[PDB]
């Protein structure tokens, strides 16, 4: 069943019930108009708006332009035949697509149902309809027939591309506000469509070439059908109530007014820009207004005007409302029904989601503003079907949307000419000259702080009761069909009906061209640098913005000096076709390139070429860029910093109830369900603060990227073209270059760095709301928390105390964690989310690393890193740090006050590598010293050590303390413990117990929950005190905290990860380098070392022990390791410029005997599969097998050789064979069939303090 | 009797007799090899080959109480039984044993082997006595039995001269975890065997004993052998229940004096020669210690700078000694003791070391290279940033300088001094007697037991064993000829068997008490054997003529 049936066609007759000559309200006298009714209680008028507005007169354009991005005015338009014809067909064609649509149908269906309150009676009991919301039909005979309609569309005022819902006034009631509803007149017109650009559809069709989408007239007319649907129920934003914004600095929009109304119509993104409590207050004020209506409908009795009964209208009202009487004629509202409604009439009825039902590109935010005027046809349809619009099925316009891409579609969009000049409202920018205009619509929005409102502060109290597509599905089965208001006849009104349209609030012209003296160059100005005229004249590159600014025929341009030296060469007809394809090259290569320094959070992916694109943050060096960005977090991409401040959260106020037992059960219950709701609200709050103040700016950034890449593309193939336009035309017709495939292929480089753009910005955003926008509400949070959790405990002080204490403990011990799916529906953020929640590091809470020539916070909760001057960083990994027993070898954290709350400390991991040299002096015995501590009021955690001991301490006020301890003796052959690096991890949990491993496996642990008030601190001391031992020092790398216990699988994935397996380690777990010399130990036979025999081919080397024996009477005894030949890696083919090892790297051995090196080479022509090695003069053959192959992977297993033949056979690895009773050394493939093969590099070492003799 | 004597006196002396006396001096000569072997052999292999110098266990002497039960149990048998099947089953235990005491890994099971040998061989020398007893003529029977107890003498001299040639290297004993060379101790063992061995060869062509053979019965086999004992010197010339009674038969009853009278003797002598013919090698090994460890070199307050040190020092003590930047390179430590020495960063390079013995030292930044100086060597020491690298395996010693070469070369003097004491006794029983010989030669032998005071030095300590050595063997020979006269044919094995079982204990008595007493005094061992000597020679007149 179609919407309007029997179409119309114009030419009609006069009939009087579907087409006819009628006289909508007006100021003054009007000319009968001819409007044809298309359904029930909608009319149609095929003619432009001068009637309604006697101001709008006119349709010629006024001198003031409107504060508007695009506007076409006209005035021939809708004046022939014709063009009313087009007008209604089109008209219709919409509103049957619209109904076609399932939420279309909803929507038609409420607006055809809800008719206007009839409230025009003075006296209480009487109900009459209002003058002013009905219109005369004049039949034939010559008399008109008063009648009541709901929507009304008429062709636009003289803006032409100006669509706006009007509406007609009362003298003392806002009918449109106070739920009466009133009739509203819709300025529509089909045949234009605005048009915007969409930069963010590549994740579906990387084939997609540039923008310039049109907007589909049908989601218009929804977005006016939408606002008729609020203003006819009155349940309508009042105007004045609007999102205002900041205007005062150089960086923010001149005007952008937008109401709450607005925002309630987009839906989707949009409709998060307003905080719950505004909703709330909404909610309650149309609730208050439906009672109101409801108790004057119960009231009144008689009704005068109509010959209709009073119980028919009252019925009618009752199931506009859904009013609930209880059989005794007293109507009354229920909250259930009407707050299905209202979320009804706001938020199922959304333009967003209309745009997923009708499946077409539309701007996803307001702030995507339209750039063009799109002249298109809808009448026929093979340019637009009923179905499904401009995507035409089962042709090239039905995938990747091409049906609205007006480059694709040409036929079926025309541009216009829009009256608004690009440079009509700007802001005149420039430094103490080279002043530019700066358009108005391209600058950041900036809302202000008034807008967000919280109720937080406000405190509870608690009693015995205190409490997607599939969504609108239900709604569809749940909605009531079969029952529209019948036409009711109405005593005719007089010949004019007076009435004056709903008066609008004064908006006040915001000044133009204002002036602005900066002393930096802005990020509009490198914008503006890059352009051209396109002018005659030869268009040169140029990396200095003083010159491009200065002058017309020079564009800037971000690449490397070789690209704008070449495209600056003048080069003939011979060398044209190389060069361009040289030219496309180079472009490919210098916007595809990235950022190899990983080590930051989730920001993997950072473009080094955005530094110099728009001078973000004043540096123009795409190292120092980088450098910034590591150390400043994502607050350097931001223009301004959003200022988020959560008061202090209410205490819960908990009601006893004398002698009862199930009713503080449900008090229990109810305080910890309302905790959950407070934390639940809080999140809320904040991503909303963070939505409306930080996405924006990173959103502008993207586009203007977007932009800088197409202004380098088109000067590009400017200079192309000329350089082209400048040959005879034998060498055009023999050499043939075409614009378009060049074009399309520097467009799809430009798509494939947009890519990487988008992912660096969206884990740019997600990083700063996870880093400095969350902590600063999980610490409100978490202090009420602790506060609710001593009130709950001593309310507990009939008979169930113990279960209740167990719940409450284990309930408020944690926290909730934080989901963004439960508060944004964009799939592009929340995949990048998942992935930012599933690193463990990233959660952190202190993430102490060197990074750029500076120790700082990856976790950004540090304020101040405090670092003493005697302090040792090792040169060749500065991760290392070196602390002495110095005063002034210390290290400081002080973190934000704003971030530490109270309670912290309660469940927490720390983990860092620890390396701790041999102790020498007997007085380190029974000395224990602190080398992390965190203690303020001798109370807190803290890092000892003793001899051959780390011990982990934690005290209250109270005096007590609890200390797990590792112990390691000293007195072994081989220690893996003793001046080599180990990673040592605690975790702490209040409730159970408190852990300590060491390498990733349990060692021990020891219960804490006797403990009473352990204090936090806010400073960290690494520094050695208390130590009497004077030369003692030790090594720390890689601290890290966390604010939750860390279970085993988590503490053997840190250990992997940190671990980092890519480079090979010697003895100590220091880095592998060449051009050192290390002893060699065999780990299958620890005893014994490597020794050469008669260098040569005739010689070989063996293993001879026993090592020997290094003591220190009462002190340590242990085997020495400076014993045997020493091995030296020389490089063959490593790349890196650095002395560094890595893993598969290809190596030359070297052996040293008697201060001399021989080439660690063998035979493998000799019978057996042992293939013995020997040592020879470094001029040898090169014959014979050389070239060793280092790995350290398979799962890692220590540092293996793998000798290789020099075709690439491999050889294989390298070990030792009991070659008779001589213990050769061999290269075997025995030991490619996975002990002998692993291998460990023991360097002269100032920790180990044997003397090499 | 009369008849067998007249008959025996008939047959003379000839080449039978002869034949079957170097046949019996083998066996005796296997006895004096098994008594230098217990008593000069054994105590000097539980001696610590690592400590260069060391002192005398007497672990191995269990033996000779094994020898005891011998000497009676196959001693007495053989009265009852036969002599030549005794002999033959005691000699062929006796070599089987030793050679597979030869074959053995440990010293448990080597010592348990020399107890079972010691267990044949110590019936051997009754039996022999009282074989040749039965074969020689009446009125020449003093001379040629004497004869006999020469070989005796010579086995130790042989036992001796063979020793230091094949193992002058004491600790072989307390040694299985040494490679299968240094066997030196099992070709000894070997060739100890070999008088049994030729004996056991030799015996199967003697006869049996014609008057045992006649006591029994089967007179007939009785005068086959006497017609074969005629025929060579013509052609020359041209049951234990009863062994016990019979070995009660020869104390309580009518052999009861002379038997008491006997066994005292025979106490008393082995009680002094054996404990002197094994104190004399202990006294001189006590002066030459004595002689050493008076010069022993006293260090105090010593400060060695930069000092490299090349060849040995020996004997010496270092105290409070300060060896600052030292260096022992190829060196020997002998007989050196360091106290309360602060080292300091000294050099330790292929030193072997004796006896030294490191105490209360600071070792302080040091090296110990290719040593032997293993940690038993240092007593509360504290080390200080040192380091022990390669060590050399085993302890080392000069045995150019630590073999007790003399121990078996004054055994060989003191044996072979006997040599010209023991002729002169064979040409002289015959003439002053049986009793006067052997009281004599006691009391000549305590008389110069009472001039070994006045000596003392390396000459005078072989002078005086030589001679008491000389003038103590006629009293042995007479105490043979004497034990075996005067009991019957029916209790002579038995009565030897038990005095030479006694002898076994006195030799054990005297070399236990003797070897013990050294270092502590002198004149208590020389004045108990001189008493013992005397009580012995005024003791041996009151017994019965024999003439
Ligand atoms: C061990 O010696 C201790 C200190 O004596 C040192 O004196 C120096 C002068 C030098 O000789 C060092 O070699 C010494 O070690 C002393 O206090 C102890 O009491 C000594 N112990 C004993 C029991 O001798
Ligand atoms: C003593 O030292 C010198 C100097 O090194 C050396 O030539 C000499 O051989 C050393 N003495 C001995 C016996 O080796």
């Amino acid at each position: 069943s179609p919407f309007v049936n029997k179409q119309f066609n114009y030419k009609d007759p006069v009939n009087g019930v579907d087409i006819a000559y009628i006289k909508i309200p007006n100021a003054g006298q009007m000319q009968p108009v001819k409007a044809f009714k298309i359904h029930n209680k909608i009319w149609v008028i095929p003619e432009r708006d001068t009637f309604t507005n006697p101001e709008e007169g006119d349709l010629n354009p006024p001198p003031e332009a409107k504060q508007v991005p695009v506007s076409y005015y006209d005035s021939t338009y809708l004046s022939t035949d014709n063009e009313k014809d087009n007008y209604l067909k089109g008209v219709t064609k919409l509103f049957e697509r619209i109904y076609s649509t399932d939420l279309g149908r909803m929507l038609l269906t409420s607006i055809v149902r809800g008719i206007p309150f009839w409230g025009g009676s003075t006296i209480d009991t009487e109900l009459k309809v209002i003058d002013t919301n009905c219109i005369n039909v004049i039949q034939p005979d010559g008399s008109y027939r008063s009648e009541e309609l709901n929507l009304v569309i008429i062709g636009p005022s003289a803006d032409i591309i100006q669509f706006e819902c009007k509406s007609f006034g009362h003298e003392v009631l806002n009918l449109t506000r106070n739920g009466y509803g009133s009739t509203q007149y819709i300025r529509f017109s089909p045949d234009f469509t605005f048009g915007f650009e969409e930069s963010l559809e590549v994740d579906t069709n990387p084939l997609l070439g540039a923008g310039k989408f049109a907007t589909d007239p049908a989601v218009t007319l929804a977005h006016q059908l939408i606002h008729a649907g609020h203003r006819l129920y009155g349940i309508a934003i009042n105007p004045n109530r609007v999102f205002k914004v900041n205007t005062n600095a150089y960086y923010e929009m001149s005007g952008l007014e937008v109401s709450f109304e607005e925002l309630r119509t987009f839906g989707g993104h949009d409709a998060k820009f307003i905080d719950s409590l505004q909703e709330n207050e909404f909610r309650l004020y149309y609730y208050n207004k439906f009672k109101d209506i409801a108790s004057t409908l119960n009231k009144a009795k008689s009704i005068v005007g109509t010959t209709a009964s009073l119980q028919y209208m009252k019925n009618v009202f009752k199931e506009k409302y859904l009013l609930s009487e209880d059989t005794s004629g007293k109507f009354s509202v229920d909250k259930l029904k009407f707050d299905k409604l209202y979320k009804m009439l706001t938020e199922i009825y959304t333009e967003d989601n209309f745009v997923k039902f009708f499946k077409v590109l539309n701007a996803k935010t307001f702030l995507n503003f339209d750039k063009a005027v799109f002249k298109i046809n809808i009448v026929p349809k093979v340019n637009y079907t009923i179905y499904d619009g401009f995507n035409l099925r089962n042709t090239n316009l039905a995938a990747n949307f091409n049906g609205q891409n007006t480059e694709i579609n040409n036929m079926n969009f025309t541009k216009l000419k829009n009256f608004t000049g690009l440079f009509e409202f700007y802001k005149l920018l420039c430094v103490r000259d080279l002043c530019i205009k700066v358009n108005n619509w391209d600058l950041f929005f900036s809302p202000s702080e008034d807008n967000f409102t919280n109720d937080l502060n406000k405190g509870e109290e608690i009693t015995s009761d205190t409490n997607s597509l599939d969504l609108i599905q239900q709604y569809y089965l749940t909605f009531n069909f079969d029952n529209e208001p019948e036409n009711i006849s109405i005593e005719n009104l007089s010949s004019d009906i007076i009435g004056q349209l709903e008066l609008m609030p004064n908006i006040e012209r915001f000044p133009n061209g204002k002036k602005y003296e900066l002393d930096k160059y802005t990020m509009f100005h490198y914008l503006r640098a890059q352009e051209f005229e396109h002018g005659k004249s030869r268009i040169a590159l140029t990396n200095s913005v003083n010159e491009a600014l200065l002058n017309p025929s020079r564009v800037y341009t971000f690449f490397s000096s070789d690209y704008v030296k070449k495209v600056n060469k003048a080069t003939e007809a011979a060398m044209f076709l190389g060069w361009v394809e040289q030219l496309v090259y180079d472009f490919t290569d210098e916007t595809s390139e990235v950022s190899t320094t990983d080590k930051i959070a989730d920001i993997t992916i950072i473009i080094p070429y955005i530094g110099p694109a728009l001078n973000i943050g004043n540096m123009l060096y795409k190292d120092d860029f980088v450098g910034a960005l590591i150390f400043s977090g994502a607050v350097i991409l931001l223009e301004f910093i959003p200022e988020i401040a959560i008061p202090v959260l209410g205490t819960f106020a908990l009601v006893s109830y004398i002698a009862n037992k199930v009713l503080t059960v449900q008090t229990i219950d109810n305080a910890l369900s309302k905790r959950n709701e407070k934390w639940d609200e809080v999140y809320k709050y904040i991503v909303t603060n963070w939505l409306a103040k930080v996405n924006t700016q990173i959103d502008l950034i993207r586009k203007k990227m977007k932009e800088a890449l197409e202004n380098q593309a088109e000067a590009t193939k400017a200079i192309i073209n000329y350089q082209y336009n400048q040959y005879t035309e034998e060498e055009k017709n023999n050499i043939n270059f075409n614009i378009d495939d060049l074009s399309s292929k520097l467009n799809e480089s430009i798509n494939k760095a947009m890519i990487n753009i988008n992912k660096f910005l969206n884990q740019c955003s997600v990083s700063y709301l996870m880093n400095s926008m969350i902590p600063y509400g999980v610490k409100r949070l978490e202090d009420f928390d602790a506060s609710l959790k001593d009130a709950l405990l001593k309310y507990i002080y009939i008979g169930q105390v113990d279960r209740l204490k167990d719940k409450v403990n284990n309930t408020l011990s944690t926290d909730i964690p934080f989901q963004l799916s439960k508060y944004v529906d964009n799939q592009r953020l929340l995949s990048t989310f998942t992935e930012y929640i599933k690193n463990i590091i990233n959660t952190s809470i202190l993430n102490l690393r060197y990074e750029s020539n500076h120790l700082i916070d990856l976790s950004r909760y540090a304020s101040k890193i405090n670092i003493g001057s005697k302090v040792n960083f090792d040169p060749i990994d500065k991760n290392q740090i070196q602390l002495f027993n110095l005063e002034s070898s210390k290290i400081e954290v002080i973190l934000k006050n704003a971030i530490v709350y109270n309670s912290m400390y309660e469940n927490f991991s720390t983990s860092f590598w620890i390396r701790i040299p041999k102790y020498f002096n007997s007085i380190s015995l029974n000395n224990e010293y602190t080398i992390i501590n965190c203690m303020e009021n001798n109370s807190g955690w803290k890092v000892s050590l003793n001899y051959g001991e780390i011990i982990w301490t934690l005290q209250d006020t109270q005096e007590i303390k609890q200390r797990v301890v590792f112990k390691y003796s000293q007195m072994i052959n081989i220690s893996d413990y003793i001046n080599r690096w180990i990673f040592v991890t605690i975790t702490n949990n209040r409730l159970n117990n408190s852990k300590i491993y060491i390498n990733g496996r349990l060692i021990d642990q020891k219960p804490i929950s006797n403990l009473g008030n352990i204090h936090a601190s806010n400073n960290i001391m690494f520094k050695l005190d208390g130590c009497r031992d004077t030369h003692r020092y030790i090594w720390i790398k890689y601290f890290n905290l966390f604010d939750k216990e860390l279970n085993e699988k988590e503490i053997k994935d840190l250990y992997d990860n940190q671990s980092n397996s890519g480079i090979l380690k010697d003895f100590w777990g220091d880095y592998l380098q060449y051009d050192k010399p290390y002893y060699m130990l065999n780990l299958y036979d620890p005893n014994k070392y490597v020794d050469v025999n008669n260098v040569g081919i005739r010689g070989y080397m063996y293993l001879k022990g026993p090592r020997g024996s290094v003591m220190t009477t009462n002190i340590y005894l242990n085997s020495s390791l400076y014993r045997g030949a020493k091995f030296i890696i020389k490089k063959y083919a490593s790349g890196n410029k650095d002395n560094i090892v890595r893993n598969n790297d290809r190596v030359y051995i070297n052996v040293v005997v008697k201060n001399k090196e021989y080439r660690l080479a063998t035979n493998a022509s000799q019978a057996g599969v042992e293939k013995i090695l020997s040592a020879l003069e470094i001029p040898d053959v090169g014959n014979l097998s050389q070239v060793v192959v280092m790995k350290s992977k398979n799962i890692t297993n220590k540092c293996k050789m793998n000798l290789q033949d020099n075709n690439g056979n491999d050889i294989g690895f390298i070990g030792f064979h009991q070659f008779n009773n001589i213990a050769k050394l061999v290269a075997s493939n025995w030991y490619n069939r996975q002990l002998g093969c692993s291998w460990e590099f023991i360097p002269v070492d100032d920790g180990w303090g044997e003397r090499p003799l | 009797a009369h008849q067998y004597e007249t008959i025996m006196d008939e047959c003379g002396h000839g080449r039978f007799q002869w034949i079957l006396f170097f046949v019996l001096g083998l066996a005796l000569m296997a006895d004096g090899v098994e008594v230098f072997v217990v008593s000069f052999a054994l105590p000097s292999a539980e001696k610590d080959m690592c400590l260069s110098s060391s002192k005398k266990g007497m672990l191995g002497m269990i033996v000779y109480l094994g020898m005891m039960a011998g000497a009676f149990i196959l001693g007495g048998l053989a009265d009852k039984l036969g002599r030549k099947r005794v002999l033959s089953m005691s000699l062929a235990v006796n070599a089987s044993f030793a050679s597979l005491s030869s074959f053995v890994q440990g010293y448990g099971a080597f010592l348990f082997c020399r107890l079972i040998s010691g267990i044949g061989i110590g019936g051997a020398l009754p039996i022999v006595f009282a074989y040749f007893s039965e074969f020689l003529s009446r009125e020449k029977r003093g001379e040629h039995l004497s004869w006999l107890g020469i070989f005796w003498m010579t086995g130790g001299l042989y036992a001796s001269a063979m020793a230091w040639s094949i193992i002058p290297h004491y600790g072989w004993g307390f040694s299985m975890g040494t490679n299968y060379h240094f066997h030196s101790w099992r070709v000894f063992v070997i060739v100890c065997a070999l008088p049994c061995t030729v004996s056991m060869v030799a015996l199967k062509f003697m006869p049996e004993s014609p008057r045992f053979l006649l006591e029994m019965g089967k007179h007939d086999e009785a005068w086959m052998i006497l017609k074969q004992v005629h025929d060579t010197n013509m052609r020359a010339k041209g049951i234990f229940k009863q062994v016990w009674d019979n070995a009660l038969y020869c104390v309580m009853g009518p052999y009861r004096m002379n038997t008491l009278i006997l066994a005292v003797v025979w106490f008393a002598m082995a009680f002094s020669y054996y404990g002197l013919t094994v104190w004399f090698p202990d006294m001189i090994r006590y002066f030459q210690d004595e002689e050493y460890k008076s010069k022993m070199k006293v260090f105090f307050g010593e400060h060695v700078y930069g000092a490299t040190i090349n060849f040995t020092m020996e004997n010496q003590i270092h105290q409070h000694g300060k060896l600052v930047n030292d260096k022992f390179t190829r060196m020997y430590f002998k007989h050196v003791l360091f106290e309360d020495t602060f080292f300091d960063e000294c050099y330790f390079e292929d030193v072997t070391s004796t006896d030294t013995y490191f105490k209360n030292c600071t070792i302080e930044s040091t090296i110990f290279y290719n040593t032997d100086l293993y940690e038993h060597k240092f007593i509360n020491c504290r080390f200080i940033n040192s380091t022990f690298l390669e060590q050399k395996e085993g302890c080392h010693m000069d045995l150019e300088q630590d073999n007790d070469f003399l121990i078996y070369l004054v055994s060989f003097l003191g044996s072979l001094s006997v040599l010209p004491g023991n002729i002169i006794s064979a040409l002289l029983m015959d003439r002053i007697g049986r009793l006067k010989m052997i009281g004599g030669s006691m009391l000549i032998s305590a008389v110069c037991c009472f001039f070994l005071f006045f000596g003392n030095s390396e000459s005078a300590m072989i002078g005086w064993q030589c001679l008491f050595c000389g003038t103590s063997i006629a009293a042995w020979n007479a105490l043979d000829v004497i034990t075996v006269e005067l009991y019957p044919t029916n209790q002579r094995a038995t009565a030897f068997g038990i005095l030479n079982g006694l002898c076994k204990f006195g030799a054990i008595l005297g070399n236990t008490i003797f070897a013990s007493f050294v270092g502590i005094t002198k004149v208590v061992p020389i004045l108990l054997a001189a008493a013992s000597l005397v009580g012995g020679g005024l003791i041996a007149l009151r017994l019965p003529e024999t003439r």
